[PDB]
DNA sequence: TTCTTACTATTTCTTTTTTAACTTTCGGAAATCAAATACACTAATATTTTAA
DNA sequence: TTAAAATATTAGTGTATTTGATTTCCGAAAGTTAAAAAAGAAATAGTAAGAA
């Protein structure tokens, strides 16, 4: 009861009036989704945690499906203002809920727990956004020409592509598998802001598929019952959404390194073998082969040999590595968990009161969702993604059915007699073998000669057609078809920027 | 840390960057430099840091040695002083009957032809007060006096008193005779008029048209005629015969003369020409007046006048971007704007003082502008104040000029004007131009050339400053006895100032690398210290309160020898 | 971490040209620590508070801040001609921590959660030289002869010197040595406010016709007036 | 004919040395200052157009 | 014939506003320390001849 006071004396009116505002609307959301119940308003029961903050956030800023206001962030200058005013009011939304949290405290609110800090890596989340769409602003932002118009993501990874490093690495990348290995890194470092070491622990059995969304690549990453403590919850929740590039999409790349890894050149590039899976058990071979090798079959690749990859390549693309800021740990991050509110929160029988519960659209997965289309490099502003149907000719399963035909057995096998990540990770497979087969006609376009077209059953006409069907206007075209980077459009969707990205060959 | 430091440091000089303002900084908590943080604020000394600092010594001495408890301070004692039933009416029923009516007209006409522009700062019409001479001996007769004749037979006293001071010795040599004074006096027939003579029967003829004035009850009917027979007395060396009693008297003029509140003087078009005539008469008595206020000006003054009227420079730099009676006014009031800095120890610029020289030789072409007649000794004295005046203000504004900043060569133009003072004074020695030798400010203005030429010559020992001290030296002797003691004193401090020329060249400025030790400054510390405490009346009061009774190294022995000597406090009586 | 908004920059580059201002008053404590806790820093390459529009104040207002002295000493070296200054929502202050510039008279503040003193009972124990619970024990007569019961002030202690024991002088003095915090400022005004460290101390001139008043006593008790 | 037997990357770990980011004196250059002007009200009174 | 309607000079005073100093310090360049990368050698896990 000494809390009057310095609680009411803390503030201006005028803040504690625009506190008093967002609350409201949060009181009112808690409502339109029954949380507090149906006026009916009263302190020790309305519950406040980040992840109930977060998607309050979610459902008021960031959810621009909206069709009576679509298309305010189109224009340069509507959006411009209007990211400013969200990210503003995002700011102001999170003091008003803290100074709620600490208000439901005096009540003795005990449902009221904040932890600021993954509320501040949301803030770090958006503030990172908003600024990486705020020096792309302009050609002429300053007078540079070309570097900040240079993504390092895609000069680097359009331009390991080619079939050839010539004065690059003859010493380290003769084969297209070495490229392939290292650019599986990059765009893990890429898309999943991680360290070296967290970039080694990726074995096959901690590659799941989206549950809700069919898209999502889960990287299950929990602490194992022992750092200090058992109740094994530290979840850290990841995603490898395509790209409408297909050339700096993970799951295009994913399925082109396992196809060179697995089979490759039927002369050449003898793969690894296809693995057993037969006698697999849950944690048996999925949990030992690593996501990429090189002379080992089981642990990953030597640590400053990717020093040596990373600056032959930053020195070909000509960019300024830095090693730290790619082998130790960012804070640009991905959400972190407990067992208990991670075992809590998504448990929808415990808020089955509820007219929704979150986990369905906001949570695609278990994933916060601007965690998810940031580092998937998206303006988050839809809730509603329905981009699938986007498909000039959806691929043929005849072509697909060609290579890895196993798993195609193996479902025709006692699917039951495999063990349960197996035939996931099979399905996985074929997502990626469907997305490998969408993507592939640019890659013939562009480097038409790579170690998957040593192959002449793909150099068949049935391949070829369909390649003449997605580079159809190609050709004739001034400008490409595929999108770019949100703020990389209208620079290299012409063909002459994206082949000023090329070196070898234009 | 508290009570921190206040500007940039010796530190901060040293690397000229921000100054946290901490002890020692956070400037010197950085690299830890606290003794060149405290060495900036014993040995003997090797540098020339003495002379600018002793040159703004010069300032707050010349505030004090030269101008207060030299001059402007009397010291006394209420015990010692006596009280006034006798020679309350009767000395001056002495004067009274001494003065004659044929030796009231001589004194008259002398002053008429000799001194025109005292009463043209007073009167005007010296005739009208030939009525008023002429009234006086019927009134003489008379008993019932109105306050309005007392009050003439004040100002022609006051007239008569000026009379004496300017009159030579061999005109009131005729007039007059030593012995039945000296018979009355008791005292040497052997002496002159000059010696003195003529300076006591001054001063017993001021004293007598004051007890007059309080014959007049003046305090409890104030008017004019006070004014103008302050300003009449005020020519004298009365406010160094009577400091306080001037300073007295010179607030009931303020009083009076602000009694009617008259700002402007030069009238509107529609006012009685007695009242047109009258306004302008304040006109000149006011700034008469306020010169007064301006040279009677020190801390027995506490009520001040010239405050008030606005500084000369702030009204001629717009236009620059009688006609003497307001010139008077115009030199002393840029005094004025000149020397607030004599107890102020920061810098006058150099812009102002640019000023005050670039309009001062179109100041000094206005005395050019003026005549001299040989024939109107009324017309010698106009001319040759205002040219005395004129290099006054242009010897004091060079001295600002070398102490502040060294402008090149001021030392030569303090030289230059010193010798056209000296030539001034030289001109004065024939006819007709004696008794410029006795209006006192001359009796100020050289008092302080002899002793800024005094103080340079103990320690820039140029043979030109050196020979200007010999000629001022003889010139020391060049002067009147009308101005008595105060002579003899400066006659002390020329001895005193040239004793110390004998201390500071015999022993070498000691230090501790820059508190520049010697016991000549302690010295001349003393000297303003012993001089501003006699300064004090807080002694006075506790004495006045009654039953509070009032209750109280080489470095130092040589000031013991020197001070034990030479008594600073030789310059009172 | 000298650093602004380009509003506030705005208006201080157009701030000169009032010629009839007064009441300067700041909030943020950032931006507090930047343009009037002077710090000693007298240069920035904008955000030059013009010593004129500096000169032309009357009175300065704080909000609501933390402490004025977050660093060593909050300083006015500069803003001559101030009369009121006054606190609002600040938690603590150090009343030695200021700089006092050269002739105001009002000082109030209210609603704090921290108050020092100048510290001003240890420096009185320098004159008369007695222990502190013979200060507190022999020394208060605790006086409340009539004017004193004119208002309450009943959560207070109201304390005075004894006229007995001090022999007149260490008493002017002692009374002095209390007047050589203030620098001549009257009127004190305390409001609402939480922990003073040490004693009260008043001067008698100052609260005989009540310049210093308070309005809500609630953490504070033990005033003596010397 | 596959146990020796030193090649052969390799690779691992240490050095060093080379890179690069973080902190610190040095010429110039802005931030006050008591004058010091140039401005600038403002008034008194001479100054610019007209019938009975 | 002019009072009425309405500027110009000097003067008295007052108030912003430069000013050259002058002061106080900032932008930039030399240290300082920590990361990154090749270098170099010390195992090293394969790795092709040479007999029984
Ligand atoms: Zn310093």
């Amino acid at each position: 009861e000494d809390r009057f006071q310095e609680l009411v004396d803390s503030l201006k009116p005028r803040t504690a009036h625009q506190y008093k505002t967002y609350y409201t609307k949060y009181i009112q959301w808690c409502q339109l989704n029954q949380i507090i119940p149906t006026n009916s308003v009263p302190y020790k029961d309305l519950p406040i945690s980040a992840e109930l903050i977060h998607w309050f956030l979610l459902d008021t800023l960031i959810t621009d499906d909206k069709p009576g206001e679509k298309r305010e962030e189109t224009e340069d200058l509507d959006e411009e203002e209007e990211n400013s005013f969200k990210i503003a009011t995002l700011k102001k939304i999170i003091g008003s809920l803290n100074f709620l949290s600490k208000l439901c405290k005096v009540h003795e609110n005990p449902n009221a727990n904040i932890d600021t800090k993954y509320l501040e890596s949301v803030t770090k989340l958006h503030t990172h956004w908003i600024d990486s769409q705020k020096a792309i602003t302009t050609n002429e932002t300053n007078n540079t020409n070309t570097q900040v118009l240079c993504p390092p993501l895609l000069k680097v990874s359009l331009n390991l592509w080619n079939p050839e490093t010539n004065h690059l690495s003859e010493k380290f990348f003769k084969t297209c598998s070495e490229k392939l290995r290292f650019l599986v890194d990059f765009q893990l470092r890429s898309y999943l802001n991680l360290s070296f070491e967290e970039r080694s622990k990726i074995r096959f059995g901690s590659l799941k598929l989206g549950k809700r969304d069919r898209d999502a690549i889960i990287y299950h990453k929990v602490t194992h019952s022992a750092e200090k403590k058992d109740t094994p919850g530290h979840h850290q929740l990841l995603a490898l959404l395509p790209q409408d590039c297909p050339f700096i999409c993970p799951q295009t790349t994913l399925a082109a390194y396992l196809y060179l890894r697995f089979y490759g050149i039927p002369s050449v590039s003898k793969g690894d073998g296809f693995p057993n899976l037969n006698a697999d058990e849950n944690g048996s071979l999925l949990q030992d082969i690593p996501i990429l090798r090189g002379k080992s079959l089981t642990t990953y690749p030597r640590e400053e040999t990717f020093s040596n990859y990373y600056t032959t390549v930053f020195r070909y693309c000509h960019l300024p590595y830095k090693r730290r800021e790619y082998f130790n740990k960012c804070n640009l991050v991905y959400p972190t968990w407990d067992e208990d509110t991670f075992r809590t929160f998504f448990n929808e029988e415990n808020h089955g009161n509820w007219l929704e519960q979150p986990e369905a659209f906001a949570f695609p997965d278990k994933i916060p969702f601007d965690f998810k289309k940031i580092m998937n490099f998206k303006s988050p502003y839809t809730s509603y993604s329905t981009n699938a149907k986007k498909d000039p000719f959806p691929p043929p399963k005849d072509l697909l059915v060609q290579i890895f035909p196993e798993i195609d057995e193996y479902k025709r096998h006692d699917y039951e007699g495999l063990s349960q990540n197996s035939r996931d990770f099979l399905d996985l497979m074929e997502v990626l073998r469907e997305r490998f087969l969408s993507n592939l006609p640019w890659i013939y376009k562009f480097f038409p000669n790579h170690d998957i077209f040593q192959d002449p059953i793909f150099g068949n006409s049935d391949f070829q057609s369909y390649f003449n069907d997605k580079t159809i206007h190609s050709k004739g075209s001034p400008i490409l078809s595929f999108d770019i980077l949100p703020g990389f459009n209208k620079i290299y969707k012409n063909k002459t920027n994206f082949y000023s990205l090329l070196i070898e060959r234009p | 840390t508290q009570l921190k430091s206040k500007h940039p440091c010796s530190v901060c000089t040293r690397r000229k960057v921000k100054c946290d303002r901490m002890i020692p900084c956070g400037n010197c908590r950085k690299r830890g430099q606290d003794s060149e943080c405290m060495k900036s604020t014993i040995t003997a000394s090797s540098s020339k840091e003495y002379l600018p600092d002793l040159l703004l010594f010069w300032q707050n001495y010349e505030y004090w040695i030269t101008n207060i408890g030299l001059y402007k301070t009397k010291q006394r004692d209420l015990t010692r002083t006596p009280a006034n039933l006798d020679t309350d009416t009767e000395e001056c029923m002495f004067w009274m009957n001494y003065l004659q009516k044929d030796q009231s007209f001589q004194l008259m006409n002398f002053a008429m032809e000799n001194l025109g522009a005292l009463y043209f700062g007073s009167i005007g019409d010296i005739s009208e007060l030939y009525l008023r001479v002429e009234q006086y001996w019927d009134r003489r007769a008379d008993k019932n006096h109105s306050v309005d004749g007392k009050y003439w037979d004040a100002l022609i006293w006051s007239v008569f008193t000026m009379c004496i001071y300017y009159m030579p010795v061999e005109k009131l040599a005729e007039i007059f005779s030593v012995y039945p004074l000296h018979e009355y006096l008791g005292s040497n027939k052997r002496l002159n008029w000059e010696d003195g003579m003529q300076l006591v029967m001054c001063q017993n003829f001021a004293r007598c048209s004051l007890f007059q004035l309080k014959q007049c009850d003046f305090m409890a009917h104030p008017d004019i005629r006070l004014v103008q027979a302050y300003l009449i007395l005020a020519t004298t060396t009365f406010p160094y015969d009577e400091p306080l009693l001037a300073n007295s008297l010179l607030t009931q003029c303020i009083h009076t003369f602000k009694n009617f509140h008259v700002d402007d003087f030069r009238p509107l078009l529609n006012d009685d020409p007695v009242e047109s005539i009258a306004k302008v008469t304040l006109g000149r008595i006011f700034y008469r007046l306020c010169g007064c206020d301006y040279l009677q000006s020190g801390p027995r003054k506490p009520i001040a006048l010239h405050t008030e009227v606005s500084s000369l420079l702030q009204h001629a730099a717009y236009l620059q971007d009688n006609s003497t009676e307001v010139l008077y006014w115009k030199i002393i009031s840029l005094d004025r704007d000149l020397d607030q800095y004599l107890n102020k120890s920061s810098k006058p610029p150099l812009k102002t003082l640019d000023a005050i020289r670039r309009e001062l030789d179109i100041f000094q072409y206005k005395v050019d502008s003026l005549e001299e007649d040989f024939r109107s000794n009324n017309s010698r004295f106009q001319k040759f104040i205002a040219l005395f005046q004129i290099s006054t203000v242009s010897w004091k504004l060079f001295k600002m000029y070398l102490i502040y900043y060294d402008t090149a060569d001021s030392l030569l133009k303090v030289i230059h004007y010193s010798k056209v003072i000296i030539s001034l004074i030289v001109n004065n020695f024939h006819a007709k131009s004696e008794f410029f030798n006795r209006h006192p400010m001359v009796m100020q203005t050289i008092t302080r050339v002899v002793s800024f030429i005094s103080f340079y010559q103990i320690f820039v020992e140029s043979a030109a400053v050196k020979q200007l001290l010999v000629d001022l030296t003889e010139l020391t002797a060049n002067l009147p006895t009308i101005f008595g003691s105060k002579l003899d004193k400066l006659v002390y401090l020329t001895e005193r100032l040239s004793k110390l020329k004998l201390l500071w060249d015999k022993v070498q400025l000691l230090d501790s690398g820059d508190s520049f030790y010697h016991p000549v400054f302690k010295i001349l510390q003393n000297d303003i210290k012993i001089i501003e405490l006699k300064n004090d009346e807080m002694f006075s009061l506790i004495k006045g309160l009654g039953s509070l009774v009032p209750l109280n190294s080489d470095f130092r022995t040589i000031v013991e020898e020197f001070q034990s000597e030479y008594n600073i406090s030789d310059i009172l009586s | 971490n000298q650093l602004t908004s380009i509003s506030v920059i705005r208006t201080i580059r157009s701030m000169e040209s009032m010629k009839s201002l007064r009441k300067i008053t700041v909030r943020g404590e950032k931006l507090y620590e930047l343009l009037i806790n002077f710090h000693g820093f007298r240069d920035n390459p904008g955000k030059t508070i013009s010593y004129i529009v500096k000169r032309r104040i009357n009175e300065i207002r704080l909000s609501r801040m933390n402490q004025i002295s977050r660093t060593g000493l909050a300083d006015f070296t500069r803003w001559d001609n101030l009369q009121k200054l006054v606190l609002s929502r600040v938690a603590y202050i150090d009343l030695n921590s200021i700089v006092f510039p050269k002739n105001f008279k009002s000082l109030t503040m209210k609603r704090v959660s921290k108050i020092k003193w100048w510290n001003i009972e240890e420096n009185i124990l320098k004159e008369l030289k007695v222990d502190k619970r013979t200060f507190k024990s022999l020394y208060i007569k605790e006086d409340d002869s009539k004017f004193t019961k004119f208002f309450n002030l009943r959560h207070t202690r109201i304390k005075e010197l004894d006229k007995s024991e001090i022999n007149q002088i260490t008493y002017l003095r002692c009374q002095a040595i209390v007047w050589l915090s203030f620098r001549t400022l009257n009127h004190i005004k305390l409001q609402n406010v939480s922990e003073v460290f040490n004693n009260i101390i008043v001067p008698r001139a100052l609260f005989d016709s009540k310049r210093v008043e308070i309005y809500r006593c609630e953490k504070i008790s033990q005033v003596l007036v010397i």
